[PDB]
């Protein structure tokens, strides 16, 4: 089988206060 | 020239979403049941000193019914290699039949489409569906699915409906257990290299042939790996009243004399079953 | 007592392996035993060996070599229950049928397998025979088997052996178990070895017998069965030809001119009478040899297929190759010491005269006590 | 691993005085073994890389 990636969730914190 | 008894097969079933649904058994292939649409309002808060009353408005009692659908197939042989074989084709080929039925019944009961197949609760699309918000990253508005959503979804179930389990593909659970906070600590199972609580206590039954939003476990999502918003992630329902699975007769195998032309011994198998969605208010769907 | 350390660990090191549940008989042997049941001579011998053992009568009884004054008849009610179950096994099956099945399996594969349902106090409730072809066994780590698997996918009852099972305070098990009696072989490997059946040495003869019977059945239909190849000449007037042919033909039994002479006026037609021997199509000589060989390998005097030969077949092949091993397997793990399952030799109709003669000649003797005169011809006490 | 990769053993080690080529003053020993291995179904395993 071809080498498949293993992308996992990053640093997920916010949904409404996006920085300046 | 030293044939073994090793029979490596390496094929997989699903889990079984069968012991959850309410089980009912019927003898004949046509059942019928009643339903209470609404009790309606009867009597108001009338005033005093009024020799009268009001008839209100009566309720409603609907009368429903559903069929049972059949499942059949055919397989055969040549009767020449079956006498000389170094195996037993029938005991293998018979074993190949429920494995096809057991997996076809479960999926159809889940995603069946109308005619001659029980309408699954996915395609019914009367379970209320809850879609999650998207997130921001570097200005981009990629869709995501955080642990904050999962607790919100499972808790938002109406308490008076009863206790309800959850169903989801294990790749979602691996996605949940592997989440990371800002610093780098894990959210669940802090510092034990693995997070695996007893699912029966968190009332989360697991399966493997659900839509699996993390395609091949390769769409965690930061750039072009976004969850492709509009995909199923998990479901939650009081299954003992939200969906029923009816059973009439288990599978049967009967030789077909006639059609067997002295070369091709042809077996025949079949089974009858069915299903239908009950009150599809107990039960909600999480979506991206 | 039991040391739990047998010298049979030579295999589980590398040469065998634990916890895989290997089958007990090769599929080649299974198919050979299957096809010997449709083969004419093989099936004939297999069913005869069955009937005989199927005839002998069972009971439980005191053993003669009772040096164990501490008799293993733990309750004497387990013995009545064993007697009951030996006379009537699991419902819808009798003791004669169970004996027949065991003998057929022992003749085909060199194995016997049973399953017991002892209730809670050494009282066996029922006994079932097991299909050897589809029974697998799984070994322990030291030297022997621990579990039997019966079925591939759904049937997965891991029956424990008699060696490992919840025993009573005396020693008798409490839960279900199985036997797996085996026939010994070369190079040890009491359970890890290859089977020992007559089928192992009758492959070539059965193949030759099948080839000869196929040749015979082929040559039966296909060889012209007519006589009198008659030929006319190349100048005879089609029509004069047909007339001479009809004159020749219409002498069959029930014809116009039957049995009378044939007169031909010129144009000599030539007849030659074909032999059509057809009297050796099956090759009697190299067929009866193969029949005798496939009988001798199962152990049956050829004469049976005269009373001396019957006695010999009963007391040289039937008894110490089917009766004693099954009886000793049952005695090993079906009851305690001092008591065991025995078959009454006087129940065979062929040995009665021999027994009577020996009893008369012993009664004639005087320098021998009565109890030993009895014991030398059965009759315990 | 019980089903993802199988180990094959035919004949373990063996030591024996190689009679022939050994004289009354010098011995020549010969040892040997016979083993093997293959993969079963290789959809049962997995590998982690960088």
């Amino acid at each position: 089988a071809a080498p498949s990636r293993l992308v996992q969730p990053g640093c997920f914190i916010c949904r409404g206060v996006a920085v300046s | 020239p030293q044939v073994l008894a090793l029979e490596v097969d390496c094929n997989i079933e699903c889990a079984s979403l069968l012991d959850l649904y309410g089980q009912i058994e019927v003898s004949r292939s046509t059942f019928t049941y009643m339903k209470i649409a609404d009790y309606g309002q009867l009597g108001e808060y009338t005033c005093d000193a009024k020799c009268d009353a009001e008839f209100g408005e009566p309720g409603n009692i609907r009368h429903l019914e559903g069929k049972t659908y059949d499942y059949r197939g055919v397989f055969c042989f040549n009767r020449k290699n079956l006498q000389e074989a170094n195996y037993d084709f029938l005991s293998f080929m018979i074993g190949a039949a429920q494995r096809s039925h057991r997996i076809n019944r479960n999926q159809a009961l889940m995603i069946g489409k109308g005619v001659n197949e029980p309408k699954g609760w996915l395609t019914e699309n009367c379970f209320p569906v809850f879609q999650t918000l998207p997130v921001d990253v570097n200005g981009t508005s990629t869709p995501a699915f955080l642990a904050q959503d999962w607790r919100r979804f499972v808790t938002s179930f109406p308490a008076e409906y009863g206790e309800a389990r959850s169903v989801m593909h294990q790749n979602v659970f691996g996605y949940l257990a592997a989440m990371v906070d800002a610093n780098g600590r894990f959210l669940f199972g802090d510092g034990d290299l693995t997070f695996t609580p007893d699912l029966v206590r968190e009332r989360i039954r697991i399966s493997n042939c659900l839509p699996d939003p993390t395609e091949g476990n390769t769409k965690g999502g930061t750039g072009q790996d976004a969850f492709a918003a509009g995909s199923f992630v998990a479901a939650q329902a009081a299954w003992k009243t939200a969906f029923y699975a009816v059973e009439k007769r288990p599978m049967f195998f009967e030789q077909y004399e006639g059609g067997s032309s002295a070369w091709c011994v042809k077996y025949q198998f079949g089974a009858e079953d069915g299903g239908f969605v009950g009150c599809c208010e107990h039960g909600r769907i999480l979506q991206i | 007592p039991a040391p739990s350390a047998n010298p049979a660990k030579i295999f589980i090191r590398r040469f065998f392996s634990a916890g895989v549940a290997k089958n007990v008989v090769s599929y080649s042997n299974v198919m050979a035993a299957q096809r010997a049941m449709e083969h004419p001579v093989a099936f004939r011998c297999l069913d005869k060996l069955g009937l005989t053992v199927q005839s002998v009568k069972w009971d439980v009884g005191k053993d003669p070599q009772n040096t164990q004054v501490g008799d293993g008849g733990m309750s004497a009610s387990q013995r009545k229950a064993l007697q009951q179950i030996l006379q009537r096994p699991n419902p819808t099956m009798s003791g004669a049928q169970l004996r027949y099945s065991a003998a057929l399996s022992w003749a085909c594969f060199g194995r016997m397998a049973f399953k017991v349902s002892v209730m809670s106090d050494g009282s066996v409730n029922a006994i079932w025979p097991l299909g050897i072809p589809f029974l697998k066994q799984k070994f322990d780590r030291y030297g022997d088997v621990e579990s039997f698997q019966y079925g591939d996918e759904a049937g997965k009852e891991t029956i424990p052996s008699f060696t490992k099972v919840e025993k009573n305070d005396k020693g008798r098990p409490i839960k279900n178990y199985a036997f797996m009696i085996v026939k010994p072989s070369i190079n040890g490997a009491m359970n890890f070895d290859v089977q020992n059946t007559p089928l192992q040495a009758i492959g070539v003869p059965v193949a030759l017998y099948d080839a000869l019977m196929a040749r015979a059945i082929d040559s039966a239909d296909g060889t012209p069965n007519s006589k009198w190849l008659v030929t006319a000449s190349r100048d005879l007037d089609d029509g004069q030809a047909k007339e001479v042919k009809e004159g020749i033909e219409e002498t069959k039994p029930g014809g116009d001119n039957g049995g009378e002479i044939i007169f031909i006026a010129g144009t000599d037609v030539k007849v030659q009478e074909m032999k059509n021997d057809l009297s050796d199509i099956h090759s009697k000589v190299p067929l009866d040899d193969q029949a005798r060989t496939i009988a001798g390998n199962f152990g049956i005097p050829i004469a049976l297929l005269y009373d001396e030969s019957r006695k010999a077949f009963f007391e040289d092949t039937i008894e110490p190759g089917y009766l004693t091993p099954l009886e000793d397997g049952f005695s090993m793990f079906l009851c305690g010491a001092g008591y065991r399952v025995i078959f009454d030799r006087d129940s065979i109709p062929a040995l009665r005269k021999s027994r009577a003669d020996i009893a008369a000649t012993y009664d004639k003797v005087t320098f021998i006590t009565e109890e030993e005169k009895r014991e030398v011809t059965g009759w315990p006490a």
